[PDB]
RNA sequence: AAACUUGAGUGCAGAAGAGGAAAGUGGAAUUCCAUGUGUAGCGGUGAAAUGCGCAGAGAUAUGGAGGAACACCAGUGGCGAAGGCGACUUUCUGGUCUGUAACUGACGCUGAUGUGCGAAAGCGUGGGGAUCAAACAGGAUUAGAUACCCUGGUAGUCCACGCCGUAAACGAUGAGUGCUAAGUGUUAGGGGGUUUCCGCCCCUUAGUGCUGCAGCUAACGCAUUAAGCACUCCGCCUGGGGAGUA
């Protein structure tokens, strides 16, 4: 999980660092939440 | 000709083995007259010639 | 519609000579038994609405040889009018 | 002028005269108002495919009326639906 | 009453049920995969029909109706399992009939699922 | 059906009549009528009993018959009639035999129709004959609950009752209320559903509309004093400050049921009110 | 609604796995599993026929 | 003011059709009820649970009631101006196509304003209510829910009469008439040629597809069913938001 800002504000520019992180975490349990897959042994 | 709708032996080698009909890609009958039979093969059904299953 | 004994019985007064159907008042007046013809089975048959632009259409059928026929002839127009009812 | 041909099934479970007393009320209905049978023709008991009213077998008739009124078979068409021995019934125009 | 009867199984996309009875239908006796100790979704497996099919048949034992001509009504995994299972019984699978119900376009089905 | 009043005034406005077409004859039949005074709520002891009761419009009673005695016997009907006493109309049926009585006139009936009631009838819309030989499935009206006595049940414009299945002695039948009840085999019941089916749909619109059906005007608890009623007089409004709502003689009146049970026909009821 | 006999049960099916498959059964019930919409069944068809 | 027959229309003779409207008839399935027999679960899911059942469930068999649709035939098929139209029968009724040439003799085309049809969801007055199902209730999932999934469920879905008049109402392509390589399926005819023991082959007409020159296009692509070459008439556009909003 990597990220980064270019701000000069070291409190606001992790409200985005946070921001990016929470959306590549999402990124990774999707990929990986598609367990559930009807597939029925013949 | 016409297909007449009591005429039941030519008429039920067109049905199928359970009861439904045969398409005319399997049968190999022509447009109009595999239309003209499915109006007689469905008058002989309401009166009991031929079943609707089997 | 309407029969064809109907039909050639309402094609004998309004014919000109013998072998000349097509004439504009002898098809005038065979619209007009299927005007009316319609217009009953509509008047009970109020939801038929498909078959209510065959009857739209031959009005305008009929319209167009009227219009046609006062500009040969006026005298042939009054006499249609008073065979058969039409406003106009 | 035109051309009608009505079949109609009684019941199997009549006797005789039961049968023939039937097919007479409905040829005079099939008459009335200028109908003017052809003929009527009888099939013999056939094994019907199913299993109506449960019943497992039927008379059948055939009967060619020509007409121009069509008064003489809805009356037909009428009476069939309320007796209950005459099981079904279809009118078909040939033209 | 004995050696004459109709089996009739109706195997769903879940849990595989068997009632065996007589010709003219009287419910001699039945099973499922839930009377086995399948609690859920192990069910509509053929393994679930492989014991099923006889511990109705076998635990009739009231007549001694030994023959079945079984009847299928239902798509289902567990389908031909069962009657291959039910010469396990051995009780003489004389006529088979699938006696599924298809509609003539009668009614309205549920939604899709996504 | 029915007429809709344009509001030319407030007390006309919104107020929806029925129009009479059904009926044949606004006469009644001068043999059949009886003096039927008003008891306004009031019993023997002179003192008011029910409230809300007092003076509609005069009205005769018409003797109709709801036991149909009279078996294997034609009967033509005149014509539907009015009747002030209860919700449906009454046909006026004439016997080939002679005699004139009333029946209630059901959904589909019309002048020149033969009606029979007996047990060797046709299945049709007015004849009556016994639960027994009623087959199972049809919708039927005036129902005897015991034999002979007469038609009870069904009986509103627009009330029927279909037959569910046939016990011994017994046929069951579910009510127009949606309850599954017993009645005795051998109790007529007449085949049809009772006419006049736009009774429930008329809007009286008025004040006195209402007091012409000899319908005085209920005062609300809430607005009482505490000796007249249980929800007697806070300061202003007040709520109804108990734990249920109660009735004038102090009795809890919302949602309690109050059939006295231990009863005999307890046997006979299969299924509650739906 | 085959009637098959003289043989064992593992050759009566070979029948019966051929007299289901030649039946409008499960290609029947597998197409109501579900209420399609009344114009993605006529492209269902029309793949279906392309195809064929 | 006359004359003509091709355009347009009527005849005559053949067809094809889920074109409409009304009334009947029919079968399978779904749900509910009544009954027989019979015993522990049924149902459901990625896994479970809510829910249902010992007041006999489900399963099975017979019978009943009721509503809704019409499996198979069924097809880049048919019909209609479009929306659309799929059990069967009868009545009433509209249109198209083919062929013949008897007849009328430009009667034609387009069409502002106007006047009528117009999927669904809606609204009104009543019916009817079987499945399905917004809203809503509950159980799970998840990181989180008001989503997805599951159980249940109201309006609605259905009919009758009035409305509403909008859809990615789409071939994102107005209508009419000519003209311009071919090849190929298929539908409805017609004339031939053999003859077939009802099956082909060639020519032509009107539909309906798939390929593909010339030509066209900004490019994809279109191509005798033009988006090619022409002529008539009608609708409409002239930067994006603001806005189909005041
Ligand atoms: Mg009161
Ligand atoms: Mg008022
Ligand atoms: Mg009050
Ligand atoms: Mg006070
Ligand atoms: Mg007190
Ligand atoms: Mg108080």
């Amino acid at each position: 999980l990597r990220a980064e800002e270019r701000n000069d504000d070291l409190y606001a520019g992790i409200d985005l660092i946070n921001n990016k992180l929470e959306r590549q975490v999402r990124k990774y349990k999707t990929r990986i939440n598609r367990k559930s897959r009807d597939r029925g042994d013949q | 000709t016409h297909i007449d709708y009591k005429d039941t032996e030519l008429l039920k080698r067109f049905i199928s083995e359970r009861g439904k009909i045969l398409p005319r890609r399997v049968t190999g009958t022509s447009a109009k007259y595999q239309r003209m039979l499915t109006t007689a093969i469905k008058r002989s059904r309401h009166m009991a010639l031929l079943p609707y299953v089997k | 519609a309407i029969s064809q004994e109907r039909k050639n019985e309402i094609i004998k007064e309004y014919r000109v000579h013998e072998t000349d159907t097509g004439s504009p008042e002898v098809q005038i007046a065979v619209l007009t038994a299927e005007i009316n013809a319609v217009n009953e089975h509509l008047r009970t048959h109020k939801k038929d609405h498909h078959s209510r632009r065959g009857l739209l259409k031959m009005v305008g059928r009929r319209r167009h040889l009227l219009n046609y026929l006062r500009s040969k002839d006026i005298q042939r127009y009054r006499e249609l009018i008073k065979s058969l009812g039409i406003r106009r | 002028m035109r051309t009608y041909e009505v079949m109609y099934i009684v019941r199997p479970n009549i006797e005789e005269d039961a049968k023939k007393a039937l097919v007479e009320r409905f040829n005079g209905i099939l008459a009335t108002e200028g109908a003017e049978v052809l003929e009527a023709k009888d099939w013999g008991k056939r094994r019907l495919a199913y299993e109506i009213n449960d019943f497992k077998d039927g008379f059948y008739n055939i009967v060619r009326v020509k007409s121009d009124n069509n008064k003489a078979t809805d009356e037909f068409q009428r009476l069939a639906k309320i007796s209950d021995d005459i099981i079904r019934y279809m009118v078909i125009r040939e033209d | 009453n004995i050696e004459n009867g109709v089996a009739h199984i109706r195997s769903t996309f879940n849990n595989t049920i068997v009632t065996i009875t007589d010709e003219f239908g009287n419910a001699l006796s039945w099973s499922s995969a839930g009377a086995l100790g399948f609690k859920g979704s192990k069910k509509s497996t053929p393994f679930a029909a492989q014991m099923a099919s006889e511990t109705a048949s076998k635990s009739a034992m009231e007549h001694g109706l030994k023959t079945v001509e079984v009847t299928v009504k239902g798509p289902g995994p567990g389908r031909e399992s069962a009657i291959r299972a039910l010469q396990s019984a051995g009780l003489e699978v004389t006529a088979i009939r699938d006696v599924t119900p298809v509609p003539h376009n009668g009614c309205r089905p549920p939604k899709r699922r996504r | 059906a029915i007429k809709k009043y344009k509001p030319i005034t407030n007390g006309r406005r919104n107020m929806t009549s029925l129009d009479f077409a059904e009926i044949t004859k606004t006469t009644p039949e001068k043999s059949l009528l009886k003096p039927l005074p008003k008891k306004a709520g009031r019993n023997n002891q002179g003192k008011l009993t029910v409230r809300h009761h007092g003076g509609g419009h005069k009205r005769q009673y018409r003797v109709i018959d709801f036991k149909r005695n009279k078996d294997g016997i034609n009967a033509k009907v005149d014509s539907i009639q009015y009747d002030p006493n209860r919700s449906a109309n009454i046909a006026l049926v004439v016997y080939a035999d002679g005699e004139k009585r009333y029946i209630i006139a059901p959904k589909g009936l019309e002048v020149g129709q033969i009606v029979e009631s007996g047990a060797e009838a046709d299945i049709k819309v007015g004849n009556a004959l016994p639960l027994q030989n009623i087959p199972v499935g049809t919708v039927v009206h005036n129902i005897e609950l015991k034999p002979g006595k007469g038609g009870q049940i069904a009986r509103s414009a627009g009330a029927s009752a279909q037959v569910l299945g046939k016990e011994g002695k017994y046929v069951l039948i579910r009510l127009r209320s949606g309850e599954v009840r017993m009645i005795l085999s051998t109790c007529r019941a007449t085949i049809g559903q009772v006419g006049n089916l736009q009774h429930e749909l008329v809007n009286v619109g008025k004040a006195g509309r209402s007091r012409w059906k000899g319908i005085r005007p209920t005062v609300r608890g809430s607005v009482m004093n505490p000796n007249d009623h249980p929800h007697g007089g806070g300061e202003g409004r007040a709520p109804i400050g108990r734990p249920s709502p109660m009735s004038p003689w102090g009795k809890p009146t919302l949602g309690k049921k109050t059939r006295r049970g231990k009863k005999s026909s307890d046997k006979l009821i299969v299924r509650g009110r739906k | 609604t085959v009637v098959r006999k003289n043989e064992s049960l593992e050759d009566a099916l070979r029948r019966f796995k051929r007299s289901v498959s030649k039946s409008g059964t499960i290609q029947e019930v597998r197409k109501r599993e579900f209420y399609e919409k009344p114009s993605v069944k006529r492209k269902k068809k029309s793949e279906a026929a392309r195809k064929r």
